[PDB]
């Protein structure tokens, strides 16, 4: 399980139709601490008009990220490998109908 | 079944802020959009702004500016609405819907909430009997001096349900709330039956029980 | 803002006789993909809207066929082809194509049932609110149609001003009938100053007024 | 600069105004060897009447994400972190217009 | 200053590919888009496709079906398209052009590519003099017997280019195109200068050079 | 796909008199965004299209102001107050609102200068080109206007037919005239049985018919 690890460390957020704001996630335990997650700023689009379209959704773009955390707790020295899911960016999608 | 509850009802000084809650069931909480409507006493209905239970996605209406916060908890399946900055205009009943992209509107409703922004003092009622002094009888509870609304009078612990008539309250010269609620019974029954009003003032958590008797 | 504007603003409709209301929107209500949302509620007094019409002509699971919409772009029109009872209540038109979504002002409708003359009753006041220092004297108005009721109350014959309050019930769903209650509110010793308590009424069901009354120092 | 590490290992793609199609990244000197990296279906976005609208951007929203690679090259006990850019999706953006 | 260059003409068999290149100078490669636009002998143009060179992103035109590809290098500032499985009605000449937001068209343009399709053998010119048998003359150049087009026709190594005529080539019952380059000049001239015309047929690595003598 | 119609299809102007090109498209060329992405372009043969106009009626950097754009929705028109023959070409329309991009048929511009004469000149075969073993003999049709120009080879005075090609030039920018080339092709054999070849050429601009000869063997 343990392994040998060398250190080696556009305006789209605005000008999207589903726009977001970037939102600071910090833990000391993990490496990154600090984490710049996405937040979708409407539930709807922005349409030809500049207006908010309710029938269209602005949704979250999630994806699994590699992070290290302190193991055990507090040990500056010694990690472990764990996955996360982030917000990077929001995109628009139609929504789906629901019936039974 | 589909169905939404909201919390009690509320009174709040100018200035405050209130948080009304509603939570779901009987569907999945977070395929579905949660929408807050409200309406002032005698007014129109009047939308407050939606949330996406899914991801926290959330649209306002710029009537009342940065004033209204709308949050949902999966874990809960509890939508959330939170007015601040309190005005005597804020005061209405607060109602929250789920909408749909089929009908395209909301179906399923709360219950409501009554907010009342006052600098009044909460203060419980004063359950009296109206017994009489031919063949049809009738007897109530005079539900006297209480703030805020709203009070429930049940009959027989909801037992007597027809010909009962709860008053919509009116605001006495004291700035406290006068009410009465009535039922009409066969002259027959009284003697062989027992007639007792149950009152309910939640704000002032108030529970009163009157034997109405002649 | 969408400005929604509703005509009429009240309507009394006798049962079995049928009524429309009309709904004119400030800009046109057909969304970019093709859908026009508007829709029809009804709200009884007291109680959450129930959806009765959604996308202009779709009735909703369970609302009868009497309820009918039509229109497009900006106008349009709700009937009801036969009024009965259950139907009182405030009709709202609203959008949900523009943000923020928008109601109209409502129509309230009446039932314009056939006159019931009221039942009347009075009650003294109870020997625990007097402990008090005040007596209530309360006169009831049972299930009558119109609203329009006239309520004097006599104290030894005089008739009284300024000390009392009225209260009439929202339009009942299945008789279609109101209910007014009276509130005398007298000073305990004004109150034990007088023996004859009555209260009169006058109401287009009744061919000469009806009195209700006490002397105080039966009960 | 070495560390101890333990080991702990929606259609919005085509619902999206702003579509993708997932290529696959395989490296084996990485870990994660395979990576799945959005590629943008369109230059422009798809419109109310479900047609290309040019007059919008289909733009790919990238994240740095963090890397194993073998060091030295073939050692399968040792390694070093590296950041890389990935396309996790893609959004719909009105265009920047170029003048002097 | 802004600049469009393309790759020189071609014969392909039918059913065969072709890839024209298209190098971009004068401005940041990434920050337009590129498009590519054809047009059959005597014909309209006709809108091929785009690519965003910072993305690789692209959109074709359905007529072609899946038989067009183009894609761009950041790194040599080139874009390239490839037409695959070519018909006869696919020779044309094919144009490259850079579109922006605020014209919102084409401006800056490539000079062309001619891409005949032909099962033809490739063949290079035969350059023959035209000299004379009063106080104007004439001379010229017969490029005779070639395949494909085109070829560049220029007097005394460009100097001379007041008079001349390249006339447009004549497909002879051979399969082989012809053509003649004149230039008139002063009889005095007649001794005086030497007269060269230099032919270049590119597809056939052949430049040729022949001294006018009468 | 957009159709784009361009009515006329070709033009024979004066230079001096102005022009007029139609455009319209099977649909309204009007963006979403409130754009209009119709724009004029100018292709002189084999060379790529020049910009004229932009969205509608812009005019591109350095187009000067004889050229002017105007029209809505579906019909454009682009005007040429006063032709100049530089202006020679093909006009095309074209939409860059809806993808595809399209353009229109184009229209073609020819101008109506005045008469203008051939100067005729008369080429031998060249001695390399008989050592292949065929004889080509060019005759040249230098700078004349119109297009319509005879011309007859005579083999001993005899007319010959089918056993030449002509070629003409594209209508020049500057002087807008015309250069026709004629080649008869004998095979050397045929060549070398006569003496007297002669290119014989009628056009408007000449008063009676123009002939250029040679005798095999003076050359």
């Amino acid at each position: 399980r343990t392994v040998m690890v060398n250190l080696n460390i556009s305006d789209y957020y605005n000008r999207s139709t589903s726009p977001w704001n970037l939102h600071r996630n910090e833990d000391p335990e993990r490496y990154p601490s600090v984490i710049w997650e996405a937040k979708c700023r409407h539930l709807g689009c922005i349409n030809a008009d500049g207006n908010v379209d309710y029938h269209m959704n602005s949704v979250p773009i999630q994806q699994e990220i590699l992070v290290l955390r302190r193991e055990p707790p507090h040990c500056p020295n010694s990690f472990r490998l764990e996955k996360i899911l982030v917000s990077v960016g929001c995109t628009c999608v139609t929504p789906i109908v629901h019936h039974v | 079944q589909v169905q939404l509850v909201q919390s009690g009802a509320e009174v709040k000084k100018p200035g405050s802020s209130v948080k009304v809650s509603c939570k779901a069931s009987g569907y999945s909480f977070t395929d579905y959009h949660i929408h807050w409507v409200r309406q002032a006493p005698g007014q129109g209905l009047e939308w407050m702004g939606v949330i996406n239970p899914m991801y926290g996605t959330t649209d306002y209406n710029q009537r009342f500016k940065g004033r209204v916060t709308i949050t949902a908890d999966e874990s809960t399946s509890t939508a959330y609405m939170e007015l601040s900055s309190l005005r005597s205009e804020d005061t209405a009943v607060y109602y929250c819907a789920r909408y749909d992209y089929f009908t395209g509107t909301g179906v399923y409703w709360g219950q409501g909430t009554l907010v009342t922004v006052s600098s009044a003092s909460t203060k419980g009622p004063s359950v009296f009997p109206l017994a009489p002094c031919e063949s049809t009888a009738a007897l109530g509870c005079l539900v006297k001096d209480y703030f805020p609304e709203p009070v429930t009078v049940s009959w027989n612990s909801g037992a007597l349900t027809s010909g009962v008539h709860t008053f919509p309250a009116v605001l006495q010269s004291s700035g406290l709330y006068s009410l009465s609620s009535v039922v009409t019974v066969p002259s027959s029954s009284l003697g062989t039956k027992t007639y007792t009003c149950n009152v309910d003032h939640k704000p002032s958590n108030t529970k009163v029980d009157k034997r109405v008797e002649s | 803002d969408i400005v929604m504007t509703q005509t009429p603003l009240s309507l009394s409709v006798t049962p079995g006789q049928p009524a429309s209301i009309s709904c004119r929107s400030s800009r046109s209500l057909v969304h970019s993909r093709g859908n026009t949302y508007l829709h029809w509620y009804l709200q009884k007094p007291g109680q959450s809207p129930q959806l009765l019409i959604y996308k202009v002509s779709n009735r909703f699971i369970g609302v009868p066929d009497r309820f009918s919409g039509s229109g497009s772009g900006t106008d349009f029109t709700l009937k009801i082809s036969r009024v009965e009872a259950e139907d009182v209540g405030v009709y709202y038109c609203s959008q949900s194509t523009h943000l923020p979504f928008t109601f109209g002002q409502g129509t309230k409708l009446e039932i314009k049932r056939t006159v019931a003359a009221p039942s009347v009753f009075i009650f003294p006041p109870s020997d625990e609110q007097l402990k008090s220092g005040t007596a209530s004297v309360v006169c009831l108005l049972n299930n009558f149609y119109p609203r329009e009721a006239k309520v004097q109350w006599k104290v030894d014959n005089a008739l009284q001003s300024g000390n009392s309050q009225e209260s009439v019930t929202e339009q009942d769903s299945k008789d279609s009938t109101y209910s007014l209650s009276s509130t005398l509110t007298l000073s305990k010793a004004d109150y034990e100053k007088h023996k004859v308590y009555a209260c009169e009424v006058t109401h287009q069901g009744l061919s000469s007024p009806v009195t209700k009354s006490f002397n105080r120092g039966e009960c």
